[PDB]
RNA sequence: CAAUGGUAGGAGAGCGUUCUAAGGGCGUUGAAGCAUGAUCGUAAGGACAUGUGGAGCGCUUAGAAGUGAGAAUGCCGGUGU
RNA sequence: AACUUGGGAGUCAGAACAUGGGUGAUAAGGUCCGUGUUCGAAAGGGAAACAGCCCAGACCACCAGCUAAGGUCCCAAAAUA
RNA sequence: CCGAUAGUGAACCAGUACCGUGAGGGAAAGGUGAAAAGCACCCCGGAAGGGGAGUGAAAUAGAACCUGAAACCGUGUGCUUACAAGUAGUCAGAGCCCGUUAAUGGGUGAUGGCGUGCCUUUUGUAGAAUGAACCGGCGAGUUACGAUUUGAUGCAAGGUUAA
C-alpha cells in the first residue's frame, strides 16, 4: 500500500470539451466520447472517483451509419406492460430526436454503477451546430484517427 | 526423582484418540466410520469370519 | 532529489527526508544502509539508467526493525469439513532517505 | 397466510415509524388559565 | 438540578405506554401535565401519577422551582410480564402476555 | 436411562404432532434423565513385578542416599511419648522439615512422639515404600532398621 | 469426576461476535450468523489479497497509457521501447513519474521512441 | 537444494476444561466470575489494564477424566416475529 | 521408485468430455463396456453466467516482473497495429 | 463421587402441585445481611410505587434480596442515509469525528472492484432437497473382562505368580 496516487475532488479538475458530429460514424464517436467523460485520457485517473470532463456533442444530426442499418438496427424498448413492447429504427431516431440517438449510444458504453450515471450527466447533446454553452468556454476536441 | 519433578520413561506414554470432537482432529463428524451401511451403526459390524 | 531504488522485490520511489517501509534487510536499528540499485534520478537533471544509473547510491538511516500487523489467514471449503486458519505477520524495515547521490 | 420469515428490527421499526399519536388539539382556556381542548368546556371552571 | 420519578411493574404494556410517553418527552412541565390530563389513553393518569411525584420531588428533597422545570427524560421499560392462557378451539390454549412497564420521569430546571 | 426413575412410556405418538420423535421422557439428551457413559465404581491398581518392586525400592533409597538425604542414628530409647522432645532430636540433626523416620519395628513410643509434628512420618524397615520415601526430604534410620534392610533388599 | 461447560462457550463465541463489529443487525450480534459471516470474510479477504496485485497493475498500466497517447505513442509501443532501451522501470513507478514529474516522462518517452 | 490443494480415511504434534499428587505462589492493600480495551503467539488459545464483584484461585511437573457443540422436526428455560 | 511382513482404514450410487464399440432410431444431458482427462476431492485465469470444456495445481506476505488459454473500439487490462 | 438443567423424582413441608374412572403417570421451585440492625420520620399518591432521610462495609445487598451473561426491549447521541437493484461482506478509498495495551492508531463512511449463507446428503445443491425463530444450559466411541498388535520397562533359557 505504498504510493499510488489517489484523485478526489480536491484536486480533479474538469474541462469542457466540443465534439463535432458532422461526418462521423455513431459507434466510432460514442466510444472515444465514453472514454474522455469516463477520464481515461487523463494521467489521473482514478476507478473511484469521477476524474474527466464534460462533452458537447453539437451537430449531432450529420452523424452516419455504415451499411443499411438506417432501415434495419432496430431499438426496442418495453413498457413493463402486457404486450408493451414498441420499436423505433434507427434512421426514425436520426430524423425525429437525434440527440436521444447518441447519448443512448454513449450511455451504453459507460458502466451502469452510480458512477457511470453520474458521468454520463456530463454528456450535452445537440441535434444542431449551436449549443448553450458559451459559459463555460468549452474547447474544441478532434476525435483520434 | 522427587514428586514434583517426576518423568514417564520416554516412548511409554502416548494421549488417547479422542473422537467426535470437531473437524480439526479428522475424526470429527462420521468419526472414522465412513459414511453408512452396518458399520456405521452403533453395535453393527458383522460377526467375525 | 527524487530518485527510484530497487530493494526486495520491488522500486521505491524516495527523496530526501522521506522515510519508507522496505521488506526486511539485514541490517540493525541506528546503522547506515546503501542501496546501490539506482534506476531513476529525477528533478532538475535526469540520469535514466538503461539497468541501473552507475554510482548513484542512496544512503539511509535504519530504524525500527519491526513486524507488521497480523493478517489472520482463513479459508475453508463449503461443504466438506475442511477449513485452514493462520496469522502473518510480516517483517520490515523502516528507513529515512538522507541522500540521493549521482 | 403465514409469514415466510422473521421480520427483522430494521422492517418493524421501519413500518411503526407513523404509529403515533398527536398532541390534543388543545388551547388555554381564557377564563381560568388551564389548558382544556378547543370547542370543548374547560373541565377546571366549566366555562364556554 | 434534577429530580426522579419510578412508577414500576404497571400494569400496563410498555409499548402501549410509550406512546403516550413520546407527547412530553422535553415539554415543559406545565405543557406536559396537559397534554397528560387531556390525552384519552389508559397510559396517561398513570404517567400523570409519576409527573406530579417527580415535581415534588423536586420542591420537597430540592427547592427547585417549579416554572423553570422541564421533562428532562420520560420512558419505560419492561417489567416482569404475567403469563396467562387462553382456552382455543379444539382443547389448544394460546399463551397471553401481560405486560408491565417501570416508568420514569427525571425532571429538570435546566442548569448546574 | 435405566436406573432413572420413571420413563417408561411413548411421551408421544410417533408419527402426527409435528414434534420429533421420541421414546423415553429420560432419553440422554432430555433434561432430568438418563447419562450415557457415565463414571462406574472400578478398581485403578495394578501389578509390578516383583524384581520391579525391589528395584523400584533400591532406586528410592539409592536416590535418597546420594543426595546427603540419608542420617543413620543408633538407637532412639524414647521411654515416653514426648512430642517436645522428638522436636528438639530433629533440630539437634539438623533435619529438613520433611523427614521419614524409620524404626527397627514397631517403635510405640516413637510413632507417638512424631505423629503430631507435620511433615515428620515414622514407619518401620518392612514398611517402607516408594511413595514415602520418595516424599521425605532425609531419612533418620536406626542401624538395626538399615542391617534390616539391607538384609531385606538383597 | 464431573467438568461442567463453564466459562469456555462464551469466550469462544464472544471473541468471534467481537470479530464481527460492524456487521448488519443480526450479523454482529447472533453467534451462528456472525460465525458464518466472519467465516466469509476471512475467504474473501485470502483471495482480494491477491486480487489487490492485479487490480493495482490494471491502474497503473491505464495511466501509462494515458499519459504515454499525450506524446502521440500507444502503451504497447512505449512499453516494447523501453525493453528495447533495457529500462526497468515497473508500471508503478512509471505512472508515478508521469503523474509528479512530466518532463522526466516525456524524456523517457523519447529514449523508449529512439529505441525503435 | 527440494516439498507443503484436498473428501472417506491413516499418521503425528499440540491448545484448552474439571479433579488429584508434590513443589512453589497469589488473595479484603480485593479471588473466581462478568464487562470493555487500539495486546501477544502459526492455530487451538495466553496475558495486561480499568470498571463490576466480594472469597477464593493460579503457576510447574505428573497423574486421571461426566474434557470442548451450530445443526439430531434434539430436551429444558428465557425472549422475540 | 519397487517388493515383502505386520497395525489402521475408507470405498462396492459415480458424472461429463474426447475417442473405439454394442443397444436404441449412425435419438437422448439415454444405457452398457474398452481407453485418456477432468470433476468427484481442485481453489485461480478463459468460455457472459455455467462441478465434468480450454489453461493451470493455492505454504504465507508484497501497491514487483515474465507468460498460458483467451484477448487488445467502449463497458473492460492491452493494437481503432 | 454430584454441587441446584447436576446429584435421588424430591437439598425447599415430594410421590406433593397437576393429569387420569382407574391402575398408573409425575413436576417446577436453594442463596439479603456478620447481625434484622428488615428503611423511625418528611414528601407525591386512594393504593401500588417512588424521592429524600436513616441502618448497614455495601441498599442497582430492600425481601422476586449473592454474582447478574446472552437473546430481547428502550433512551441519548459521534459518523452516515430519501435516483437507489443489496447472501449484506471483503479489497481500494476521500470527507468528517476521536485519541490507544503508541503502533506504519480508533469510529464512521461518498464512491469503485470482486462476491448466490451454513450443515446434511449427493454424480451434481445458491438450490425451489434436509435441518435450525433467536439466546443460554444440557446433549453422542465409554468401562469391565478376554484376544491381538506396537512402544516402554524388568529379568532372561527362563519369565511370572492366582486365590
Ligand atoms: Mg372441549
Ligand atoms: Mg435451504
Ligand atoms: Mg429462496
Ligand atoms: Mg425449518
Amino acid at each position: 500500500m505504498r504510493q499510488t496516487f489517489m484523485a478526489n475532488e480536491s484536486n480533479i479538475e474538469r474541462k469542457w470539451y466540443v465534439i463535432d458530429a458532422e461526418g462521423q460514424t455513431l459507434g466510432r464517436l460514442s466510444s472515444e466520447v465514453a472514454s474522455i467523460l469516463r477520464g481515461k485520457n487523463k494521467v489521473t485517473y482514478t476507478p473511484h472517483v469521477d476524474t474527466g470532463d464534460y462533452v458537447i456533442v453539437i451537430n449531432a444530426s450529420k452523424i452516419e451509419f455504415t451499411g443499411n442499418k438506417e432501415t434495419d438496427k432496430v431499438y426496442y424498448r418495453h413498457s413493463n406492460h402486457p404486450g408493451g413492447i414498441k420499436s423505433i429504427t434507427a434512421g426514425e431516431l436520426r430524423r425525429t430526436n437525434p440527440e436521444r440517438l447518441i447519448e443512448n449510444s454513449i450511455k451504453g458504453m459507460l458502466p451502469s454503477t452510480r458512477l457511470g450515471e453520474k458521468q454520463g450527466k456530463k454528456l450535452f447533446v445537440y441535434g444542431g451546430a449551436e449549443h448553450p454553452h458559451a459559459a463555460q468556454q468549452p474547447e474544441n476536441y478532434e476525435l483520434r484517427g | 526423582m522427587k514428586l514434583h519433578e517426576l518423568k514417564p520413561a520416554e516412548g511409554s506414554r502416548k494421549e488417547r484418540n479422542r473422537v467426535g470432537r470437531g473437524v480439526a482432529t479428522g475424526n470429527g463428524k462420521t468419526s472414522g466410520r465412513g459414511h453408512k451401511g452396518q458399520k456405521a451403526r452403533s453395535g453393527g459390524g458383522v460377526r467375525p469370519g | 532529489m527524487f530518485a527510484i531504488i530497487e530493494t526486495g522485490g520491488k522500486q521505491i520511489k524516495v527523496e530526501e527526508g522521506q522515510e519508507i517501509f522496505v521488506e526486511k534487510l539485514d541490517v540493525n536499528e541506528g546503522d547506515t544502509f546503501t542501496f546501490d540499485k539506482v534506476l531513476f534520478v529525477g528533478g532538475d537533471s535526469v540520469k535514466v539508467g538503461a539497468p541501473t544509473v552507475e554510482g548513484a547510491t542512496v544512503t539511509a538511516t535504519v530504524n525500527k526493525q519491526g513486524r507488521g500487523k497480523k493478517i489472520t489467514v482463513f479459508t475453508y471449503k463449503r461443504r466438506k469439513n475442511s477449513k485452514r486458519k493462520k496469522g502473518h505477520r510480516q517483517p520490515y524495515t523502516k528507513l529515512t532517505i538522507d541522500k540521493i547521490n549521482a | 397466510a403465514v409469514p415466510k420469515r422473521r421480520t427483522s428490527k430494521t422492517r418493524k421499526n421501519k413500518r411503526r415509524t407513523h404509529f403515533k399519536i398527536s398532541v390534543p388539539g388543545m388551547t388555554e382556556c381564557p377564563n381560568c388559565g388551564e389548558y382544556k381542548l378547543s370547542h370543548r368546556v374547560c373541565k377546571n371552571c366549566g366555562s364556554y | 438540578m434534577e429530580a426522579k420519578a419510578v412508577a414500576r411493574t404497571i400494569r400496563i404494556a410498555p409499548r402501549k405506554v410509550r406512546l403516550v410517553l413520546d407527547l412530553i418527552r422535553g415539554k415543559n412541565a406545565a405543557e406536559a401535565i396537559a397534554i397528560l390530563k387531556l390525552t384519552n389513553k389508559a397510559s396517561s393518569p398513570v404517567i400523570e401519577k409519576v409527573l406530579m411525584s417527580a415535581l415534588a420531588n423536586a420542591e420537597h428533597n430540592y427547592d427547585m422551582n417549579t416554572d423553570e422545570l422541564v421533562v428532562k427524560e420520560a420512558y419505560a421499560n419492561e417489567g416482569p410480564t404475567l403469563k396467562r392462557f387462553r382456552p382455543r378451539a379444539q382443547g389448544r390454549a394460546s399463551a397471553i402476555n401481560k405486560r408491565t412497564s417501570h416508568i420514569t420521569i427525571v425532571v429538570s430546571d435546566g442548569k448546574e | 436411562r435405566s436406573a432413572v426413575s420413571g420413563g417408561g412410556r411413548k411421551p408421544w405418538k410417533q408419527k402426527g404432532t409435528g414434534r420429533a420423535r421420541q421414546g423415553t421422557i429420560r432419553a440422554p439428551q432430555w433434561r432430568g434423565g438418563g447419562i450415557v457413559f457415565g463414571p462406574t465404581p472400578r478398581s485403578y491398581a495394578y501389578k509390578m513385578p516383583k524384581k520391579m518392586r525391589r528395584l523400584a525400592l533400591r532406586s528410592a533409597l539409592s536416590f535418597k542416599a546420594q543426595e546427603n538425604g540419608l542420617t543413620v542414628v543408633d538407637a532412639f530409647n524414647f521411654e515416653a511419648p514426648k512430642t517436645k522432645e522428638f522436636k528438639n532430636v530433629l533440630s539437634t540433626l539438623e533435619q529438613p522439615k520433611k523427614v521419614l523416620v524409620v524404626t527397627e519395628n514397631e517403635d510405640v513410643n516413637v510413632e507417638l512422639s512424631a505423629r503430631n509434628i507435620p511433615g515428620v512420618q515414622v514407619t518401620t524397615a518392612q514398611g517402607l515404600n516408594v511413595l514415602d520415601i520418595t516424599n521425605a526430604d532425609s531419612l533418620v534410620i536406626t542401624e538395626a532398621a538399615a542391617k534390616k534392610v539391607e538384609e531385606v533388599l538383597g | 469426576p464431573r467438568v461442567k461447560g463453564g466459562t469456555v462457550t462464551r469466550a469462544r463465541r464472544k471473541k468471534t461476535i467481537k470479530l464481527a463489529k460492524g456487521y448488519f443487525g443480526s450479523k454482529h450480534t447472533l453467534y451462528k450468523v456472525a460465525k458464518q459471516q466472519v467465516m466469509k470474510s476471512g475467504q474473501y479477504a485470502f483471495r482480494d489479497r491477491r486480487q489487490r496485485k492485479r487490480d493495482f497493475r490494471k491502474l497503473w498500466i491505464t495511466r501509462i497509457n494515458a499519459a504515454a497517447r499525450q506524446h502521440e505513442m500507444s502503451y504497447s509501443r512505449l512499453m516494447n521501447g523501453l525493453k528495447k532501451a533495457g529500462i526497468d522501470i515497473n508500471r508503478k513507478m512509471l505512472s508515478e513519474i508521469a503523474i509528479s514529474d512530466e518532463k522526466a516522462f516525456a524524456q523517457l518517452v523519447t529514449k523508449a521512441k529512439d529505441a525503435l
